[PDB]
């Protein structure tokens, strides 16, 4: 469990309670929740202690935000079956320039997954661009032709209320990525071709996947970078006072934390022998 | 050269201010070394100090 | 007893002589708490001895 | 030992952090102990050189 220096027990257990509340709360990040940052207490205790406490908080935060990160395979299989249906419908659709239509249809055909999150995002983006270009050719609304200005991702031919609802739910997905609500589904077949409806459903699922994955990427980037900065500044403070406990603490801190396994290893190393390096820290 | 400008392709023409700007295939390095010795021999610097 | 475990470690396992103990050595005092929690691995005396060597090394390092 | 090494089978070293279990696992086969630093491409080519 998390243990840090020079702080009253009630606020420690309150912070633990906050982290236990995590997945139910909106805009979940330490950036959007300064109350946890100020709980570390600027002008409450000495420097090295506040840096250590902030590092421990951020490291536990990274641990649990890695733990809760969803396995999107449930809705990802829905994305795959929507890809299959879209490819079938484009196969039957009577395009004029059948060659490029067949090429993009095959590109949609190839899009099955390989259970790597960044590869996940890349292939879902590729499926989205191919679906969008096929939809644009089907409706025959204009499409891009310039070099390096490839196809965008857009909800084609849908009404304004639907896109407003989609955008609101997408921002909600951005703010709290852990719990996802794929419930923006009221596509109707009395307007636009069924190919357009299928590709719009596919675009919705792909946008959900993309937004949640990129939000987790942002959170992981900022968490690890701030871990690195706090650790380096704490090491800089600790280098001033040579001692056995100080040397041990610098040795445990010296690990290059740029991988999740490295962060967990540093967490376990810090927790297991906390009684040793705690000698070097004064409680104010 | 041809260049891209706001989704369109435009052609570019600009002068080669100096002789060295010519492509190596049409103005190789060894040729410039030989021409540099030419200039040196003109200025009586053939053996440099 | 705590002293029983400490003596067991510092004689059977660490093979330390009588003239050195945790009473005079501050580095041995803190590490002895960790080594007692290692219930197993007492058959591998040399690993504990080498670990004590590197601990007393890091105790006096200047960098 | 007999199988391709998965990331879970690889362990990172803790120099001067009293690795009693690691010093007990010195001459075993299964776990591989490494420094956290990873060699870069230029250093890789220079090592091979």
């Amino acid at each position: 469990s998390l243990q840090f220096i020079g702080l009253q027990r009630r606020d420690v257990v309150a912070l633990v309670n906050f982290l236990r509340h995590l997945t139910q709360k909106p805009d979940v990040d330490l950036e959007a929740h300064p109350k946890i940052l100020k709980k570390c207490g600027e002008k409450r205790l000495h420097r090295r202690t506040v840096l250590f406490n902030e590092l421990m908080l951020w490291l536990g935060y990274y641990r649990e935000l890695r733990f809760h990160n969803p396995d999107l395979s449930s809705v990802l299989e829905e994305f795959e079956v929507r890809c299959v249906a879209v490819a079938r419908r484009g196969y039957t659709y009577p395009f004029g320039d059948r060659g490029k239509a067949r090429d993009h249809l095959a590109v949609l055909d190839r899009t099955e997954f390989d259970t790597d999150v960044r590869h996940d995002a890349e292939i879902v983006e590729r499926a989205l661009v191919s679906a969008v270009i096929l939809a644009k050719m089907s409706v025959r609304e204009t499409l891009v032709t310039a070099i390096g200005q490839t196809e965008p991702i857009a909800f084609v031919h849908l009404k304004d209320t639907e896109v407003q609802r989609i955008e609101e739910n997408l921002e909600g997905v951005r703010r709290n990525m852990f719990c996802v609500k794929p419930l923006d589904l009221n596509l109707d077949r009395h307007a636009n071709t069924a190919l357009v409806n299928a590709v719009n459903k596919l675009v919705y699922t792909g946008r959900l996947i993309m937004n949640v994955r990129r939000s987790w990427e942002e959170l992981e980037r900022k968490c690890l970078a701030r871990i690195q900065e706090r650790c380096k500044l704490l090491v800089k403070e600790l280098r001033m006072c040579l001692s056995f406990d100080s040397n041990y603490c610098r040795n445990i801190l010296k690990h290059a934390v740029e991988n999740g396994d490295s962060a967990d290893t540093l967490l376990e190393l810090l927790i297991e022998d906390f009684d040793i390096y705690v000698d070097s820290f004064p409680q104010s | 050269t041809h260049c891209q400008e706001n989704s369109e392709t435009v052609a570019l023409c600009t002068p080669r201010i100096v002789i060295g700007n010519l492509p190596d295939g049409l103005a190789p390095g060894p040729f410039h070394e030989l021409r540099t010795w030419e200039i040196m021999e003109h200025m009586r610097l053939r053996p440099p100090p | 007893k705590r002293d029983e475990k400490h003596r067991h470690v510092v004689n059977v396992v660490l093979e330390l002589p009588t003239e050195i103990s945790e009473a005079t050595h501050p580095v041995l005092a803190t590490m002895l708490s960790k080594y007692t929690r290692m219930s197993s691995l007492f058959n591998d005396k040399c690993a504990f001895k080498l670990d004590l060597l590197r601990m007393v090394a890091v105790s006096r390092t200047r960098r | 030992d007999r199988q391709p090494l998965n990331p879970a089978n690889i362990e990172a070293r803790h120099h001067g952090v009293s690795d009693v279990p690691r010093l007990g696992a010195m001459d075993a086969d299964e776990p591989l102990f490494v420094d956290d630093y990873r060699a870069t491409d230029d250093e890789w080519t220079l090592q091979k050189v």
